[PDB]
C-alpha cells in the first residue's frame, strides 16, 4: 500500500476551496470515469436521429459548424460514441465540457470530432465521430464496425482529460499542526492536507498550489531516487521508527 | 440502554435515513456505530463494578500494590464479559 | 437496449448490412439468402455503470422457506398482517439496508422505504 | 402568418462587410425574432450592440476560437427551449449586453439546474472527505505529555493467552501514545 | 492568451530560478535581487510581442567570486545556454561544443525541453578538460535542495581532504561513498574522488557533521 502526503501552501492551508481545486488537479481522471454511458451507437446517418433528445443538439451545432466541418459531415462514422455523461462526475472534476472534451481530444490525433452541447440541458449528450479520410480503401470503408469498435476502445482506455498518472484516488484530510504563537507560546492550529492512494513523486512535486518543501511518502525508494541518499536514511528511519514505536515499545536511538 | 441504542441505529438504516459516514460505506457506518455502542457499555459496566469495591478486597489490594492484574479483569470476572470479534 | 435477432431459416444470429443506393439498413444471416429491414438505427448498446434498483430476486414458493425471518406489518393491498421480510438478495458491496417485505396471502412485493 | 427572420423581415444584415459577423449576426437575429412579438427595429439595435460588444471585448482575427466559443455558449443559450423566459428579457432589455458578454454559463441556467448544480457541488465535497477515525471516550487515564484526560483506549486479547489483555492509550488532545499490560 | 501559454511560462521561469539558484550554491558570484527577479520583469524583458519566452537571450557567463578562487585556484568561468528545440540535433550540439571550446569556459549547462539524439550526446566528454552537463527542464521546476529531510552540503579542498585523511587515519575506500547519479552530486557537479561534507541535526548532541566520497 504505497502512499504520499501533500501539504498545502501557506496561504491556501485554512480554506477548504482551494484545496478541493489542487485535489481536483492532482488525482487521475480518465473518459471511462466520466461517462454514466458511453455507448457505442449506431449511428448511419448523423444528421438526423429519432430520439427527441438528440434531435434539440443536432440543429445546434449544425448552425454552428464552420465551412471545413461542413465539408467533413461525410467524415463522421456510421457508428457513434453517444455519451451521456453524468453531470456529477463532470462537475466533481471542475471539468468544462468544451474545452476539455475537444481541445486535448482534437490535438493529441486529430481522430475524433464531436457535436457537443452546452452544460444547460438537461442530458449532458456528446456525440464522438471519428474522422478519417474519404481515400480509405473499400474493403476498409466495408468494415466500419471493425475499425471503430478497436478505435473506440483505444479512445475509453487511452485519452487523459486531466490528472497525474498512477494516483489512484486523493483525499482531503484535517490535521494540528503546532506552530509558536506571537506572544511566543506553542499553540494548536488546523491545516489542510491531502492524502493519496498511489506514488508518482516525480509529476506531484511541480504541481503549483503546494509546498514543495514539504512534501513525503512512505516509499522510501522513490525519495532516495529523487531526493539523495541522505533523504532516503532519514525517510528510512522515520519508517522503522514508526513501526517499532507503533506498538508502544521504546527502543533507543543509537541501535536504531 | 445500549442494547436499545443499537436498536435505534438498526431501525434508523434499515429505512434508508442514515447518512453514510465520512469517505466511507453505509454498511461500514452501521458496524461502526454498533461496535462504539458496545464496547462504550463494557467500559461503562466495569468502572461501576470496580467503583463499588470495598479497600479489604483482596483483588483490589493485588490490583492496587501493581502486582496481578488490572480493571479489564475484574470487569470481565464480575461486570460483563463484552463483544467477541475475528 | 439492443435486442439479439435470429434468423427465420437457420436460428443464427443476424448481421447488419448497409443498403447504400437506398441508405437503409438490413439484418443479414452469414450462411443463408434470408435479408430483413432493420426497424430502428439502435443496432449495439454499451452502458458502462448500471443505475439498477435492488431486486429481491426469485419470489416464487418463498414463503415455505422456513429459515426466513417474519413481521407484522400491514399489507397495503390485502390489508394482512402475515409476511416474510429480507433484505436485497442481490450480493453488490455498496447496497443499502432497505428492507423488501412479500406478503403471504397476495403475493405482493414492497420495500419499508416509502420515498414519494 | 410567417416566421420572422432577416429574409421575412426585409431588413439587411450587411453592415459592417464582414462575412463571420454577417451570418453570425443574421443567425442570433433569425432565432430571436423567430418567436418574438417585439418590434424589429429595436431587436436590430440590440443585435448590433451585442456584436459591437462582442468585437470590442476580443478581436475575431487573434482570438478567432474564443470568438467562436463565446458565439456558441451565447448561442446555445438563447436556442435553449428549457428557459424561454430569456428570450424575453433580451427582447424585453433587461440582461444587458454587457451582462452576457462577462457572464458565465452557469448564470444563464435556470432556477432548478442552478439549485441541482449548488446541491452536486456540497454533495461533492462532502465525498471528497476521509474516514474519520472517532475512538471512544473515557476519562480515567492520564496522559504524559499534556495531562488532558481525553484520552482514548482501545483494549485487545493480543499477547500471549499465558498473560491478560493488553491495552493502549492514545491521547486525542497531543498526540501521546503508551501501553499497559 | 491561451492558459497553456502562462502555465509554460511560469515553469520556465521557476527553471530559471531555480538554475540561478544552483550557480550561486556552486560558489559563483549572483547577486540576490536577480535570484528574486518577479515574472513581471522576466515577462517584460524576455518575451516577445506574441509573448513567446525567448530561451536564446537568456544564455549568460558567470564567474566565481574571490572566496571560490581562494579556496578553488583551479576554478574558471561557466556558461549557460537554453535549447529552444523541442529535440536537440547534432548540428546544434556540435555548435554548442564549438562555442564553448573557443570560449576556452571550463564548464557548460545546457538545458534541453524534451529529448537529445544519441549522436548528439555522443559528443560530451570528447573536449577535455571542458566539461558538459545536460539537465531536463522538467527536473529543474523545484529546488530539491530546499526540501527539510536534505541536510547542508559542503565541498571540501585538497588540504582539507589531506588533513581530515591524516587526523583519522584513513584510505580512502573506508569512508562512506556517494554515487555519480546521486540527485544532489549533480546539484553540486561533484566528480569522481571528491569528498562532501554533511551537516545534520541530531536528538542526541544537536549538530554533527558526517563525510562521504564520490565513488
Amino acid at each position: 500500500t504505497p502512499s504520499l502526503t501533500v501539504y498545502l501552501e501557506p496561504g491556501h492551508a485554512a480554506d477548504q476551496e482551494q484545496a478541493k481545486l489542487i485535489r481536483s488537479a492532482i488525482e487521475h481522471t480518465t473518459l471511462k470515469s466520466v461517462t454514466i454511458a458511453s455507448e457505442i451507437y449506431y449511428d448511419p446517418d448523423p444528421r438526423s436521429t429519432v430520439i427527441p433528445e438528440d434531435e434539440e443538439i443536432i440543429q445546434l451545432h449544425f448552425s454552428l459548424l464552420d465551412e471545413e466541418a461542413e465539408q467533413s459531415f461525410d467524415q463522421q462514422s456510421p457508428w457513434l460514441l453517444r455519451l451521456e455523461l453524468d453531470r456529477a462526475a463532470m462537475n466533481d472534476k471542475d471539468l468544462t465540457m468544451g474545452q476539455v472534451g475537444e481541445r486535448i481530444k482534437q490535438t493529441f490525433k486529430n481522430d475524433l470530432f464531436v457535436i457537443w452541447s452546452e452544460d444547460n440541458d438537461e442530458k449532458l449528450i456528446i456525440r464522438c465521430r471519428v474522422v478519417r479520410p474519404k481515400s480509405l480503401d473499400a474493403e476498409t470503408e466495408a468494415e466500419e464496425d471493425h475499425m471503430l469498435k478497436k478505435i473506440e476502445n483505444t479512445m475509453l482506455e487511452n485519452i487523459t482529460l486531466r490528472g497525474v498518472e498512477n494516483i489512484e484516488r486523493v483525499v482531503m484530510m484535517k490535521y494540528d499542526r503546532k506552530v509558536p504563537s506571537p506572544t511566543g507560546e506553542y499553540v494548536k492550529e488546523p491545516e489542510w492536507v491531502l492524502e493519496t492512494d498511489g506514488v508518482n513523486l516525480s509529476e506531484v512535486m511541480t504541481v503549483p498550489g503546494i509546498d514543495p518543501t514539504r512534501i513525503y511518502t512512505n516509499s522510501f525508494i522513490d525519495i532516495m531516487e529523487v531526493l539523495g541518499i541522505e533523504a532516503g536514511r532519514a525517510a528510512l528511519y522515520k519508517e522503522v521508527y514508526n513501526v517499532i514505536a507503533s506498538d508502544g515499545s521504546y527502543v533507543n536511538y543509537r541501535h536504531m | 440502554e445500549a442494547k436499545k441504542k443499537v436498536l435505534d441505529v438498526t431501525k434508523e438504516a434499515q429505512a434508508n435515513l442514515l447518512t453514510a459516514k465520512h469517505g466511507m460505506t453505509l454498511r461500514e457506518s452501521f458496524e461502526d456505530n454498533v461496535v462504539r455502542f458496545l464496547n462504550e457499555a463494557r467500559d461503562k459496566a466495569g468502572r461501576l463494578a470496580e467503583v463499588n469495591l470495598k479497600d479489604l478486597n483482596n483483588v483490589k489490594q493485588m490490583v492496587m500494590a501493581g502486582s496481578k492484574g488490572s480493571f479489564i479483569n475484574i470487569a470481565q470476572m464480575s461486570a460483563c464479559v463484552g463483544q467477541q470479534s475475528v | 437496449m439492443t435486442t439479439f435477432r435470429f434468423c427465420r431459416d437457420c436460428n443464427n444470429m443476424l448481421y447488419p448490412r448497409e443498403d447504400k443506393e437506398n441508405n437503409r439498413l438490413l439484418f443479414e444471416c452469414r450462411t443463408c439468402s434470408y435479408v430483413e429491414e432493420a426497424g430502428s438505427p439502435l443496432v449495439y448498446r454499451h452502458e458502462l455503470i448500471t443505475n439498477i434498483g435492488e431486486t429481491a430476486g426469485v419470489v416464487q414458493d418463498i414463503g415455505s422457506d422456513p429459515t426466513l425471518p417474519r413481521s407484522d406489518r400491514e399489507c397495503p393491498k390485502c390489508h394482512s398482517r402475515e409476511n416474510v421480510f429480507f433484505q436485497s438478495q442481490q450480493r453488490r458491496k455498496d447496497t443499502s439496508m432497505v428492507l423488501f417485505f412479500v406478503c403471504l396471502s397476495c403475493s405482493h412485493i414492497f420495500t419499508s422505504d416509502q420515498k414519494n | 402568418t410567417k416566421p420572422r427572420n432577416s429574409k421575412n423581415d426585409g431588413v439587411d444584415t450587411a453592415i459592417y462587410h464582414h462575412k463571420l459577423r454577417d451570418q453570425v449576426l443574421k443567425a442570433l437575429y433569425d432565432v430571436l425574432a423567430k418567436e418574438s412579438e417585439h418590434p424589429p427595429q429595436s431587436i436590430l439595435h440590440t443585435a448590433k450592440a451585442i456584436e459591437s460588444e462582442m468585437n470590442k471585448v476580443n478581436n475575431c482575427d487573434t482570438n478567432e476560437a474564443a470568438y467562436k466559443a463565446r458565439y456558441r455558449i451565447i448561442y446555445s443559450n438563447v436556442i435553449s427551449k428549457n428557459n424561454p423566459d430569456l428570450k424575453h428579457k433580451i427582447a424585453n432589455g433587461d440582461i444587458t449586453p454587457e451582462f452576457l458578454a462577462t457572464c458565465d454559463a452557469k448564470d444563464l441556467a435556470p432556477a432548478p439546474l442552478k439549485q441541482k448544480i449548488e446541491e452536486i457541488a456540497k454533495q461533492n465535497l462532502y465525498n471528497a472527505q476521509g474516514a474519520t477515525i472517532e475512538r471512544s471516550v473515557t476519562d480515567r487515564f492520564t496522559c504524559g505529555k499534556c495531562k488532558e484526560k481525553k484520552v482514548s483506549y482501545y483494549q485487545l486479547q493480543t499477547r500471549s493467552a499465558d498473560e491478560p489483555l493488553t491495552t493502549f492509550c492514545t491521547c486525542e488532545a497531543c498526540g501521546n501514545r503508551w501501553k499497559f499490560s | 492568451m491561451d492558459q497553456e501559454n502562462e502555465r509554460n511560462i511560469s515553469r520556465l521561469w521557476r527553471a530559471f530560478r531555480t538554475v540561478k539558484e544552483m550557480v550561486k550554491d556552486r560558489g559563483y558570484f549572483i547577486t540576490q535581487e536577480e535570484v528574486e527577479l518577479p515574472l513581471e520583469d522576466f515577462k517584460a524583458k524576455y518575451c516577445d510581442s506574441m509573448g513567446r519566452p525567448q530561451r536564446k537571450m537568456m544564455s549568460f557567463q558567470a564567474n566565481p567570486t574571490e572566496e571560490s578562487i581562494s579556496k578553488f585556484p583551479d576554478m574558471g568561468s561557466l556558461w549557460v545556454e537554453f535549447c529552444d528545440e523541442p529535440s536537440v540535433g547534432v548540428k546544434t550540439m556540435k555548435t554548442f561544443v564549438i562555442h564553448i571550446q573557443e570560449k576556452n569556459f571550463q564548464t557548460g549547462i545546457f538545458v534541453y525541453q524534451n529529448n537529445i539524439t544519441p549522436s548528439a550526446m555522443k559528443l560530451v566528454p570528447s573536449i577535455p578538460p571542458a566539461t558538459i552537463e545536460t539537465f531536463n527542464e522538467a527536473a529543474l521546476v523545484v529546488n530539491i535542495t530546499h526540501h527539510e529531510l536534505v541536510p547542508k552540503h559542503i565541498r571540501l579542498s585538497s588540504d582539507e581532504k589531506r588533513e581530515l585523511l591524516k587526523r583519522y587515519r584513513l584510505k580512502e575506500s573506508q569512508l562512506p561513498r556517494i554515487q555519480r547519479a546521486d540527485p544532489v552530486a549533480l546539484y553540486l557537479g561533484l566528480k569522481r574522488g571528491e569528498v562532501v561534507k554533511i551537516i545534520r541535526k541530531s536528538e542526541t548532541s544537536g549538530r554533527y557533521a558526517s563525510y562521504r566520497i564520490c565513488m
